[PDB]
Order: C-alpha cells, then structure tokens, then sequence
RNA sequence: UAGCUAGUAGGUGGGGUAACGGCUCACCUAGGCGACGAUCCCUAGCUGGUCUGAGAGGAUGACCAGCCACACUGGAACUGA
RNA sequence: CCCGCAGAAGAAGCACCGGCUAACUCCGUGCCAGCAGCCGCGGUAAUACGGAGGGUGCAAGCGUUAAUCGGAAUUACUGGGCGUAAAGCGCACGCAGGCGGUUUGUUAAGUCAGAUGUGAAAUCCCCGGGCUCAACCUGGGAACUGCAUCUGAUACUGGCAA
C-alpha cells in the first residue's frame, strides 16, 4: 500500500480458473458416453435427473447432463458436450447439446426449440 | 412544479410476541427542478400511507443547491455512511448518468448532464444522503469570489 | 563534444580493466516514485590508474574484450 | 430489415400517434389508441425506469423507421460529432432521404417515401439515390424522376402535405415537384415531445 | 521525524480553520513564506508576519468569511515519499478553476493560473480548494 | 537497385496506387525507403487524380534509381505542370 | 530455484574474420556474474497494433506491415556480392 | 451501371415474457416430468415446468457455449484497507534501502521551457474527397504520451562547500 511497497512488490490479482475444463477452451468438445444414468439432486429439490458420463476425446472422463424431456442415449452413442453448469446435481459441469451428432432432439418441443435441437415443424 | 419521485419501498419487520409484524418503508425526494432538493424517508403500515409520509416530510427539509447552466459546477464528492459518490459537472455531457437512486435526485434536482459513479456502499437511503451532501457542499464562482475577496 | 557517464569503481582486481558503477535516477513507470538504478559496466583503463572507490567518467569505445566497450576519459574524486 | 407488420399497434404501444398510418383520413377514429397494444393492454404498465428509456429509443426508431444496429450507429456518429448529441442524433434522423421525401409531401407516410426512394423514383441534385439512408446535406435539390411524375400516390400525397405543419428548413415547392433541403433542423424546429436525453441514458449505459 | 514542514503548515492551517482559530503560527522558512505569500495574495488568508530573529516565527492571520471558514480543503500533493512535477500541459486546475494549486516554477512559487500563463509548469506543491 | 514504382493499396476493383521508392527486392507492398506520390487511375474526373513530388524524384534519380515504366509514364503526363 | 562461472573475467603475444572481440590458441594474472534476482525451472516468436476501459490500466499480438527463427530430424560446409 | 418487360408477384425467422429484465393469461403435469446465470420454481387452482393465445426484443439473422476486458474501488498508481469484519511482526537493536530541520554560495543530476534528429507505412482521432449511401478506399493534419543531443531557467529535490 505503501508505494516503496509496492516497488518492492506488485499488486497481484489471482487467475481464477475455468469452471469447465473442456481443455484448451473450445466451445464444444465431442465423448463417447461411457454410461447413462439417473441421480438424485441435492436437498431443496428433488427429481431424478438424466445425466451420462462421458470420455472426451482429449482424454478427460467428466460427466455430463442432457436436457430436456426424453433421450436415446446409450453408452457408445458420439455426443457433444456444451459446457454449463447443472447447480442442482453434485459435480456435473457440462451439458449436451441435443441435436448433434448421436443425441437426438426433443420429441414434440414447439417453444425454445434451437436450443433443444428440434427442428421448425411445417405448417 | 414540485416534481415529486419515490425511490425505495421496502418490507421492513419487528417481531412481537406472537410472529412477525411487517411494515413499509418509502425514500421519496421532491425538488422543483431548479436547485431545491428535498428527500424523505417515512415508514408506515401501509404502502401509501409510507409514501404520503415520505412526500410530506420531504416537502420540508428540502436544500438549495447552486447549479450552473443546467448542470453542476465543479467535480464534488459527497460520502455518508459506508456510500461514497463522486459527480463531476459534464459542461453539456448530456444526459443525466448516474446510478440508480442518483438519477432521481439528480433528475429532480434541476441538474440534467453530470457524470456519477457511486462508490462504496449503494444502499438507497445512504445515497441520496450522499449526493445531498455533495450537492450542498458545492459552490459557485460567485460564492467563492465573495469568500476570497475577489 | 563526445557523450560520456560519471560512476564510481566498484572493484579493481583486474590487470588493466576495471569496473564501473552508474546510477541512473529514474521515475517508476506505474507509481511515480523516482528510484535510484544501476548499471555496472567493465571500464578500460591503460595502465589502471584509478583505484577501488572512486569517481571517473568514461567514454564508449569498439570492443575490447567480452562486454568491455568502454574506456575511461578522467578519474576524479579518489578520496579515501 | 424492416418492420412489415401491423403499423397502428406500433403506435398504441407507445400511447402516442407514430404518424404510421397519416395517408386520406384524419386523426385515428379506428384504432382504439390508449386501450389495448395486446390482450392485457387494458392493464396500466407501472412502468420501470429502463421500461420508459426503452420504451423512448422504441418511439423514436418506430417514428423513423430504423432497425436497432443502424439506430446504434446513428448515436455513434451523434456521439462522436461535436455539440449535443440528443439534437445531433436527431440530425442525423431527419438527414435521411425517405425522411425528407416525406417532409416535403412527396409520401403520404414514411414507408410510402421509403418506397418512392426505393423505387428509384427520387432524384437528389440530378442523380437518382435508390437509398433510404442518404444522408442529404443542406442546400440540396431532391425530386421525383420523370417516371413517377404525376402518379396518383405523390399528388395525393401532396393533398394531404398541406394539412400539416410545413417545416422550415425546406423548400417545399409542389409545383414543379422539387425541393431544397436548406439548412439542419434545429431541435426546436421539430415535434417538441420525444425526449433525447432517455436514448442518451439508454446507450451510455 | 519532521519530514516534511510544508505538510506541517497546511496541517496548522486545516486544523485553526476546524477549530476557529485566530491566527497561525509556526516556524518559518523560505519556502513557507513563499506559500504564504501566494495565499494571501489568492484570499486564502488574511495576512502572514515573520518575526524572531535567531528562530523565525511565521505567522498567518487566518480568513473566515461567513460563520464558515475560507480554507475549505487544503491537500499536500507533493509529498517527500512521492514527488510530483507537471509540465505546463499538464498543469491542473483545481475545483474546475475555483481553487488555485500552489505550483513551485523555476520563476518562482506561482499559482497554477499564473505558471499556465507564464508557460512553464514545475512541482505541485498542494491544492487550495 | 532501388526502384520508384507503384505499389497497389485500394479495394477489389478499385486500385489506389502509391508510388513509392523501395529497394528493389521487397515485396510490392512491402517496405519502402519512402512514399513519394499517389496514383488513382479513376479518383473521378475532378482535379488530380495523381500528385507526385518531383522534387524528391529527382533527388532519388540523383542517387542511381530505377524507375519503372508507369512512374516514368506519370512523370511524362504530369511534365512540369501539365 | 541463492549461489553460478576455468575460455570462465582480464592482460600480453601469435593466429583468424570483411570487421572489433576469448572469436581461437600459448602464457600470465584470479577474476567475473548475483538478492537492482545471477543460475535453474515452466511458458513464449517480438513489434506497429487489436479488444476492452472514462482513464490509468488489463488481455492479446488472427488479417495487414517491420524484424527474427525454422524448412522431415541431427550436423556440416561448397558455390556466391 | 443504364433502359425496357411481366406481375405483389420469388423472398421472416430466432430468443424471451417470476425478480434482476422490456413483455401475461388459460390449459396439461402435481417434489413428477422437468427449468435454472444468481435468487430459486414444481408435493392440484404453477405469470418460473410443457403446450396454446397474446406480447416483448432483435432481425437474415437469432440464441447457446468458449474466451477477453468491463462492471470489480473484489490487488485500489489514478483508486481500498488493518480496535471488534481478513489484516499491526511478541518486543527491541540495526546493516543495505526509503525519507530528512534551517541559512548562504556554487553546480544543474532530477525538474521545467524551447530547438533539432528520430519515433516506418497502415490503424485510432480531426477536417475534406471517391464508390448511388454505408461498410470500404483515400488527401492533408493531429497523434505516436518516448528517447537522444543542444540551448536556457534555478523555485523545489539532489551533489559540493560553509
């Protein structure tokens, strides 16, 4: 605080880190899913969420969430991992992006449907 | 022409005996749009009851301020509690930019182009308190040519 | 008229050489607080008359050894 | 890139006649203007302070009839340039072609200028600008072609250019169907109620 | 240690004006009379006398002009720590123009209106606000 | 050598030529002793459409350099004034 | 990561280069660097600039331009301005 | 680029609507299905979930994700703190370091003023010009906050002498 303290010792702010090592911070990262499961929140909520455990292809075994209602995800099944945190279950940092490469999109959607993978239905 | 504005509402609470009792507070400031800065706290039962408290003690103790043009004069900064607030005139820096429970004061106030920046605490009814003093401790090149001779 | 430094020797053991140090008073980029700053250099001097601890100017010259590109003009101030 | 909707909810939105629809009639008669931008529009909003800066930068841009990143650019140009930048921006709205086209009653609305500009039936200083943002500089002629002359839509347009206020900047000279954009529009020369310094406050923030 | 005298004075003067005080003293030096000189001549202070002979004494007849006082914030910018010299660009004004800045120029101790005019900037000795 | 010669700075069919002196073993638009004119092969028919310091020309023709075959072109249709 | 350095630091003489120079060799001296951070370790092409910022700064250095380095990997020279 | 032809004829999505944050109701579900950036919604009349109607924001785009700066005065040089919130070494002595009462003389290193050389061009900024406008291209300037040298000033700081 002192400046002479200062000469003699910079101010330093710390590097706070990634909360999602997708490694070399890409946007998405592709896994194979090694397997698929169901897992119970923390306290206030309750519900059974449909989250998949997933080796990347730069190595890295993480665990993953898939949104919406309704998957077909089953343990070899080429998914692309998204990068969001899920507060609500211990541990899971990243999500799926449904409609990529082997996750489908969600079955009859009509609202917010981009982000779920669907596509526009004619009319 | 007394331009009136309330700033905060809030749910304050007492806990008596049996629960809670919940009362309302308000944080108004008028001003007539040329120096003349007032703001009023007042707390009541109600929602209205609390703003009608507030407008009339706000109506009293209410400040001259010394603008210039249409703006503030020289850089002041006034501090109260833990809310520290900076304002600097903006000679036609158009627009009032100020931080929330600021622009209020500052826009019935009569001032209409400075530059804020609120530091420090940002608590509405430290704020205004803040920018208050601040705006009664600024002086205009005719105050200053008097204290000083010329 | 030639570009020169004033430093002081810092030591002397060295068979025709010496070496030299300059302090330069430079302003703190980010603080603003003038600070004291040295530049040591190895200093020619044919027939090593100036001693540890004094006061001499130097000039730049061509190389004369591994760093050793300049060379005493004047050596004031000697005193012990 | 642009609007292509229902014009007079645009201007019940704002509580305010946009002049979106000027054209035979007078003043609204069929538009329930105040009572319903929606289904809940009988509600009153209470509305924040964000929602009446908003809401001054959407009465502004649907007046005009300008898209969000070309209203942005219009308050860089207005920031950058010496003086106030609310009058600035407001300079540099009623610059624009299909505006002055408009001003001098060659359209009966903005749209209607902003196709006759579209349409290549508008001329400024002997060359035809197909561009509903030209920006026209003071003491300019802007006119309508040959072909496009004595269509029915510039004359009835014309018929109802005298029912407004005549601006005076212009020449507005409906004889030989020509005019001169003369000098900027001070800000006290135009429409006295939008309030620039909300669309200031909106993007400096 | 007194490290800094010209520091020392502002600090007699910040605390007569908080306490109503009539008048100043101090001991006096070179560059202390120079300050003083600019004060009084800008309206800061009523007057200034040296006496003493062996161990000069300055002292300031200080201003008040209402119940209020006429110093209204006096701050050191050049401190011994941390030295500060401006050039005549960048030569501030203080208070937007009301309030001087007492800046030492190699003509003489000045004001900043009167080093800006003379066109040649020095070290900031301390703002009068 | 060292070269005046254009070096070509406008858009996509729209070139702006600056006319400048560079050694001749660089790129075209690379580095440069120093720029010396411009060359617009429209700009409009307007007043110029080319400047050119004949002054710094010559001195560079003084020197030993080269000048290419548009420059000496530009010198020829600029002669002295006209 | 607190000691590092024996062609190492300097001198004399011989050789070498287009050119100064431990550049190289013989001999002599015992130095030199280092807490103003040497040495070691991790990372990294550098700059004009770019992005953000009221500013001071912070991040970065894709295109465009200046400089350096590399040309499967390790080394060497030949020709030649 | 200009002119002529036929006909509105070939040409609108995406996110969001509990608060922050502009924009609301009905129906289905009932701690489930699911949502979520934070606060947190869902255990039967859910403006927060899924659909519909309606609206809001952007628009040939719109959202999500990754990354940077901002907000963050949450590394504070500008511009923070330390009795009790994190923070005064258990207390001293003291080297290197930082700072240093007062007067006169000299120097002029810091400091200040001017000049010169340089700080490539492009880029940013300003005043203009050309592409129908804009993006873009471009003319002239400003700028490049720097460094070096020379000429001065001597109040403050430093050196030297008393």
């Amino acid at each position: 605080a002192t400046v002479n303290q200062l000469v003699r010792k910079p101010r330093a702010r710390k590097v706070a880190k990634s909360n999602v090592p997708a490694l070399e911070a890409c946007p998405q990262k592709r896994g194979v899913c090694t397997r698929v499961y169901t897992t119970t929140p923390k306290k206030p909520n309750s519900a059974l969420r449909k989250v998949c455990r997933v080796r990347l292809t730069n190595g890295f075994e993480v665990t993953s969430y898939i949104g919406g209602e309704g998957h077909n995800l089953q343990e070899h099944s080429v998914i692309l991992i998204r990068g969001g945190r899920v507060k609500d279950l211990p541990g899971v940092r990243y999500h799926t992006v449904r409609g990529a490469l082997d996750c489908s999109g969600v079955k009859d959607r009509k609202q917010a449907r981009s982000k779920y993978g669907v596509k526009r239905p004619k009319a | 022409e007394l331009q009136e504005k309330l700033i905060a509402v809030n749910r304050v609470s007492k806990t008596v005996k049996g629960g809670r009792i919940f009362s309302f507070t308000a944080l108004t400031v008028v001003g007539d749009g040329n120096g003349r800065v007032g703001f009023g706290y007042g707390k009541a039962r109600e929602v209205p009851a609390a703003i009608q408290k507030a407008m009339e003690k706000a109506r009293r103790n209410m400040i001259n301020v010394a603008l210039n043009n249409g703006t503030l004069q020289h850089p002041v900064k006034g501090v109260h509690t833990g809310s520290r607030v900076f304002m600097q005139p903006a000679s036609e820096g158009t627009g009032i930019i100020a931080g929330g429970a600021m622009r209020a004061v500052l826009e019935v106030a009569g001032v209409h182009n400075v530059l804020a920046k609120a530091y420090g605490s940002t608590n509405p009814i430290n704020v205004v308190r803040a920018t208050i003093d601040g705006l009664e401790n600024m002086n205009s090149p005719e105050m200053v040519a008097a204290k000083r001779g010329k | 008229k030639i570009r020169t430094l004033q430093g002081r020797v810092v030591s002397d053991k060295m068979e025709k050489s010496i070496v030299v140090a300059i302090e330069r008073f430079v302003k703190h980029p980010i603080y603003g607080k003038f600070i004291k700053r040295t530049t040591k250099l190895h200093v020619h001097d044919e027939n090593n008359e100036c001693g540890i601890g004094d006061v001499v100017e130097i000039r730049e010259c061509r190389p004369l050894s591994k760093t050793k590109s300049w060379t005493l003009v004047r050596v004031v101030e000697k005193a012990v | 890139a642009r609007y292509l909707g229902p014009k007079l909810k645009l201007s019940r939105r704002e509580g305010t006649d946009l002049f979106l629809k000027s054209g035979v009639r007078a003043i609204d008669t069929k538009c329930k203007i105040e009572q319903a931008p929606g289904q809940h529009g009988a509600r009153k909003p209470r509305l924040s302070d964000y929602g009446v800066q908003l809401r001054e930068k959407q009465k502004v841009r649907r007046i005009y009839g300008v898209l969000e990143r070309q209203f942005r650019n219009y308050y860089k140009e207005a920031a950058r340039l010496k003086g106030n930048t609310g009058e600035n921006l407001l300079a540099l709205l009623e610059g624009r072609l299909d505006n002055v086209v408009y001003r001098m009653g060659f359209g009966a609305t903005r749209a209607e200028a902003r196709q006759l500009v579209s349409h290549k039936a508008i001329m400024v200083n002997g060359r035809v600008v197909n561009i509903a943002s030209y920006q026209v500089s003071p003491n300019d002629v802007v006119s309508i072609r040959e072909k496009a002359k004595k269509q029915s839509r510039v004359k009835a347009a014309l018929e109802l250019a005298e029912q407004r206020e005549k601006p005076t900047w212009l020449e507005v000279d409906a004889g030989k169907m020509e005019g001169t954009f003369k000098r900027k529009p001070e800000r006290s020369d135009l429409s006295a109620d939008i309030n620039e310094h909300l669309i200031v406050e909106l993007y400096s923030k | 240690s007194m490290q800094d005298p010209i520091a020392d004075m502002l600090t007699r003067i910040r605390n007569g004006q908080a306490a109503n005080k009539a008048a100043v003293t101090m001991p006096s030096s070179k560059l202390k009379v120079a300050i003083a000189n600019v004060l009084k001549e800008e309206g800061f202070i009523e007057d200034f006398k040296v006496e003493g002979d062996t161990k000069p004494e300055l002292e300031l007849t200080l201003k008040y002009f209402q119940g209020k006082a006429v110093v209204e914030s006096i701050q050191r910018v050049s401190r011994p720590g941390l030295r500060i010299y401006k050039r005549k660009d960048e030569l501030p004004k203080v208070m937007a123009g009301l309030g001087i800045a007492v800046v030492s120029t190699s003509k003489g101790v000045m004001t900043d209106r009167a080093a800006r005019q003379a066109g040649l900037g020095g070290e900031i000795i301390c703002y009068v606000a | 050598m060292v070269t005046i010669r254009l070096a070509r700075h406008g858009a996509k069919k729209r070139p702006f030529y600056q006319v400048v002196v560079a050694d001749s073993r660089n790129a075209r638009n690379g580095r440069f002793i120093e720029r010396v004119g411009f060359f617009n092969p429209i700009a409009s028919e307007k007043e110029e459409g080319t400047r050119l310091d004949l002054d710094r020309i010559a001195h560079w023709v003084g020197q030993g350099a080269t000048i290419s075959d548009r420059v000496a072109a530009l010198i020829k249709e600029v002669n002295k004034a006209a």
